[PDB]
């Protein structure tokens, strides 16, 4: 659970040569494709 | 669209919104104008 709601933590790395910023951008775009009632957020190192 | 009543709005605000707002940056206290849904067992003394 994340911020008092049911969550599921996913860890991942930016592919060689690609920066963290543009890597996260795709995950955000892919997350918008997901079914209704399913959102997201960034935690830990991604929050900073 | 008048699908949800007053009690329905008050419940959704309490369940989903209230907790998220109460933990937001700078928010001291959160006063809900209404009440969250509970399982109401409306007893009947005749049938008892």
């Amino acid at each position: 659970r994340y911020n008092g709601l049911p969550s599921m933590e996913i860890l991942g790395q930016a592919a060689p040569g690609k920066s963290t910023g543009e890597a996260m951008e795709l995950m955000e775009q892919l997350a918008s494709k997901l079914p209704t009632g399913v959102g997201y957020d960034w935690t830990g190192m991604s929050y900073q | 669209d008048g699908t949800m009543t007053q009690e329905d709005i008050s419940d959704y605000v309490a369940a989903n919104m209230k907790d998220a707002i109460s933990r937001t940056s700078g928010v001291g206290d959160v006063q809900l104008f209404g009440s969250q849904y509970a399982m109401r067992i409306w007893m009947n003394p005749n049938e008892l």
